[PDB]
RNA sequence: ACUCUGGUUUCUCUUCAGAUCGCAUAAAUCUUUCGCACUAAAGAUUUCCGUGGAGAGGAACAACUCUGAGU
């Protein structure tokens, strides 16, 4: 859900 | 010549039980390996502690039932046992674990013991609150002392003679010292210039940062 | 964090601005990596559950869906647009145009007080719904 | 002119770092290497117009071959839009502050070569062409326009106008009076020289890039929320991932009013993270607010939200420090002795009573007034 | 399916992607059109690159090796601040990573110096109270007794 | 007054150089500095502009004028 999107915006910052 | 007077009278000697630890990202085999191969070994490092630098615990930040004062005490026989063999401590060197631990080889005549009151935080400096709950009648580090040679000391029932309490905020604070004179017993707290009396009781209410004890 | 669930497919998000109707549709197309639109989207929680009532918001990724920032020529770093049953409404900023706020607002009133107009103008059928803000100046002194 | 011309020699003279210890590689001699180079030997003039050439190919290829083809670069260096271009078509009119140096540049460079082809062509006297060299070196920023497209040429500009003021007021005296034949130039090729030397590393690493192949608060949340998140089993990140959102806000909101976060159904280790996001969160909190104080004191530019947050941040920052005195004082006891107490009310006591103060009473039944 | 469905119109050239500085982001040159002869002449070009670049490439590679790890020692990153406890958070077990509530639902007497202190003091400032010459005392069972004695 | 290793020019590579490496002088980034930074200073860093030292290899033409050395 939210934890994916979270994740991969995370790792892009 | 090693054996200067302030060596000889408030300078011990402390056997660093070290270690280190050999990754916290491998998996069984290779961390195996390392605690194998020496690259995680044990090693007495034992040095001459002059001041111990017991370090106190951070203050939880957080209210409880308890403690009808916000201000979060702390014993001393707690806050001097991270010293002894049993409590390992780790250390966060660069690119490794360095879980550590000490052993108090041998104890000087007039033991220094510095409380590390003040940290720096990610953004500021702040200073630790926590009361350091330390009789000041007689204390025993033989609790806290090394196996080998815990017989050796014949002596260890260690008084608090003198403590220095930097009171204040960090960057402005001033700086009180409670001295237990000798002759009389009365333990007075001196200013930079005001001679007071302060209470027995009261010395150990005050956050204490550096202390020095009489093993008598 | 950005609990608005962002519409990755360009279809899938014109089809959420044909799917609710009675509220009010705010699309972010900010992209999530720069901290303009991490403020946007904390706005944007912020009236999460108090505009819900009364608006569906949900953020848009430029980079995921490209449609929309090469048609509606959305070249702000953080642009928020309003689409209310298939009508863009506009808000009277004051910014020369109308088309989007560009402006990382910081203030949950405002956003709230923003939204409720825009509901109101779009209830009245306004395309150019008058914002009940002095956006033409910095409003900082 | 000459008070500049001496602060530019004491600036380059104080800033006299030696220089460094190079490995002495020779880009030319690289080149040479290289099997893609030939050798051969020619006038400067005509290499000069070859070079114009190559340039004026290399600008059209740089405005070509990105669909750009609104605009038109003329033979003078100078690229002028074709016709009108929409906002989508303005973006990709974009041109790049390197860009529009290395056209300035370029320009400079292909004024130069063709002013030396037509002192070789035979349209103007030598000592004509070395006029023209000095008006194309002095006083070639407003033909050059090298200023807007980078404004720290400026510098080199004013030093070069200098240049150009002593040298006329020097050579124009006597007989030869005020006028167009001033043909030392040498200066103004000297500081146009080392300005491009100096430009060289910039504008080569953009055409080598073009042709290839505050927030603490924010981010810690965001930190904690993806840590926790890859942390939870996919069975538990269907939902509970709001749930771990709440009790971090909960622990927030219960840091910053002095009541305890007690959530004793939660994981150890999710609840040392809480505690340490709080922590960093209440460090980030007080020194932005610490910060934004000073700067409120100072003088500085805030507006109304800023101003609201900054003020509840201090109200509740002097609230804890409040407490905390309150809770001190109450472990520490009364600061004031009881022998400075009772000196200090036996005093008083004597004032009162030379002064015969007769003590308020309760008010009566039937007060008069 | 494009935008139009939706029938929507106006009112990479994205402003990120562009800057003031070497302007718009990306390759002018599309990636696409390479061949054997586009690989050779890259690597030629290239090679001529690192050769140009390696004067005071090993001095400048080891102080800026040295500066990053100096760095280290004051820069953690987000990730790195949570990364031990990240670590240790994996220990918890399916029960204990499922019955996380909803947000929605001797020792050291400190107190005890500071009242034994507060009533040393109030009973010596009492003693010298109790010196006091004229003192006046109106009694609350007397006032609130004849309170009503007026009342309507 | 005898003999003797010992020619310079030029091309290329590597490596070192805080010496005014250069009797010349730029660029960029960060940092501190008052702004509200072409028009501004400070500290650092980096890349160019091109050198000197030594070594190694190469092709041109001097073979001992020279000098140091073996008398």
């Amino acid at each position: 859900d939210i934890e994916s999107s979270l994740k991969q915006l995370a790792e892009r910052r | 010549k090693k054996k200067t007077i302030v060596t000889d009278v408030f300078q011990g000697s402390m056997r660093i039980f070290t270690k280190k630890l050999p990754h916290p990202d491998l998996p069984a085999e290779e961390k195996e390996q390392l605690l194998h191969n020496d690259e995680y070994q044990e090693t007495m490092v034992e040095s001459t502690f002059m001041y111990l630098t017991l370090d106190l615990p951070t203050a939880p930040l957080y209210k409880d039932e308890k403690e009808q004062l916000i201000i979060p005490q702390v014993p001393l026989f707690n806050i001097l046992a991270k010293f002894n063999g049993i409590t390992e401590k780790e250390y966060k060197t660069y690119k490794e674990n360095f879980l550590k631990r000490f052993q108090l080889t041998k104890l000087p005549p007039y033991l220094i013991f510095c409380i590390k009151r003040f940290t720096k935080n990610n953004f500021f400096v702040e200073k630790n609150p926590t009361i350091v709950n330390f009789p000041i009648t007689n204390v025993d580090l033989r609790e806290y002392l090394s196996e080998e040679v815990q017989a050796v000391h014949k002596n260890t029932t260690y008084d608090l003679i003198a403590n220095i309490v930097h009171d204040g905020k960090p960057s402005e604070g001033s700086y009180r010292i409670h001295v237990l004179h000798h002759g009389t017993g009365k333990w007075y707290e001196l200013q930079d210039l005001q001679v007071t009396d302060i209470l027995p009781q009261m010395i150990t209410l005050s956050e204490a940062y550096i202390q020095i004890w009489k093993r008598r | 964090s950005y609990m608005l669930p962002h519409l990755h497919n360009g279809w899938q998000v014109d089809q959420a601005i044909l799917s609710e109707e009675d509220r009010v549709v705010v699309i972010r197309f900010g992209h999530d990596w720069d901290p303009t639109c991490m403020k946007m989207d904390e706005v944007l929680y912020s009236i999460a559950e108090k505009v819900k009532n009364f608006a569906v918001i949900y953020l848009v990724d430029i980079t995921e869906v490209p449609d929309f920032n090469k048609m509606y020529e959305l070249y702000d770093p953080c642009t928020v647009m309003f689409f209310f049953r298939n009508k863009h409404i506009m808000i009277d900023l004051g910014t020369g145009n109308n088309n989007k706020i560009n402006w990382a607002m910081e203030d949950k009133q405002e956003m709230v007080d923003i939204i409720e107009t825009v509901y109101r103008g779009a209830r009245k059928g306004r395309g150019l719904v008058v914002s009940p803000k002095d956006y033409s100046t910095k409003y900082r002194y | 002119s000459y008070q500049k011309l001496l602060k530019y020699y004491v600036l380059n003279a104080l800033k006299h770092r030696p220089p460094k210890a190079q490995k002495k590689r020779y880009l030319f001699r690289s080149f040479k290497a290289t099997k893609f180079f030939q050798s051969t030997k020619l006038d400067w003039v005509e290499v000069g117009l070859q070079v114009c050439r190559q340039g004026y190919n290399m600008l059209n290829l740089l405005i070509h071959r990105k669909n750009l083809n609104y605009l038109h670069l003329d033979y003078n260096f100078n690229l002028k839009p074709v016709k009108t271009l929409t906002t989508k078509e303005r973006k990709k009119s974009r041109f790049g502050n390197a860009f529009h140096l290395c056209r300035e540049v370029l320009r400079l460079t292909k004024l130069v070569v063709d002013s030396h082809v037509q002192y070789r062509l035979g349209n103007v006297d030598a000592f004509q062409l070395a006029d023209g060299l000095q008006y194309i070196f002095a006083h070639v920023g407003q033909l050059t326009g090298m200023y807007r497209y980078k404004y720290k040429l400026m510098r080199q500009i004013r030093m070069c106008k200098d240049l150009k003021h002593l040298i006329y007021y020097r050579f124009n005296t006597g007989p030869v009076g005020k006028g167009p034949g001033c043909g030392f130039w040498a200066a103004g090729w000297r500081v146009w020289l080392f300005f491009m030397r100096g430009i060289t590393p910039l504008l080569e690493r953009w055409l080598g890039n073009l042709l290839a192949r505050s927030h603490f608060d924010l981010e810690l949340r965001a930190a904690v929320m993806h840590d926790i998140l890859d942390m939870m089993p996919e069975g538990i990140k269907q939902n509970k991932a709001r749930t771990i959102l709440q009790h971090l806000s909960e622990a927030w909101r219960c840091w910053k009013a002095n009541i305890p976060w007690k959530v004793p159904g939660l994981p150890t280790p999710i609840e040392n993270m809480i505690l340490r996001y709080v922590k960093a969160k209440a460090d980030w909190w007080t020194n932005t607010a610490h910060y934004n104080r000073e700067r409120i004191r100072r003088g500085a530019t805030v507006d109304k939200t800023v101003c609201k947050k900054n003020l509840g941040r201090l109200t509740r920052l002097y609230l804890k420090a409040e407490q905390e005195r309150q809770h001190n004082y109450l472990k520490d006891g009364p600061y004031i002795t009881a022998e400075e107490a009772v000196a200090v009310y036996t005093t008083t006591v004597h004032w009162l009573e030379s002064r015969r103060f007769s003590p308020i009473p309760f008010p009566p039944l039937s007060y008069k007034h | 399916v494009p935008g139009l469905g939706r029938g929507a119109t106006g009112f990479d050239l994205n402003d990120t992607n562009y800057d003031e500085f070497n302007g718009y982001a990306g390759s002018l040159f599309s990636s696409g059109p390479y061949e054997k002869d586009d690989e050779e002449a890259d690597a030629i070009y290239a090679a001529l690159d690192k050769r140009m670049d390696e004067r005071r490439k090993e001095r400048r590679e080891q102080r800026e090796k040295e500066e990053i790890e100096k760095y280290r020692m004051e820069r953690p990153k987000i990730q790195q601040q949570f990364s031990d406890l990240k670590r240790k958070l994996a220990e918890v077990t399916e029960e204990e990573w499922l019955s996380i509530p909803e947000v929605g639902d001797g020792e050291l007497d400190m107190r005890k110096i500071g009242q034994a202190r507060n009533t040393l003091m109030d009973m010596r400032l009492s003693q010298v109270s109790d010196s006091v010459s004229g003192q006046t005392v109106v009694d609350p069972k007397g006032y609130l007794t004849d309170l009503n004695s007026m009342i309507p």
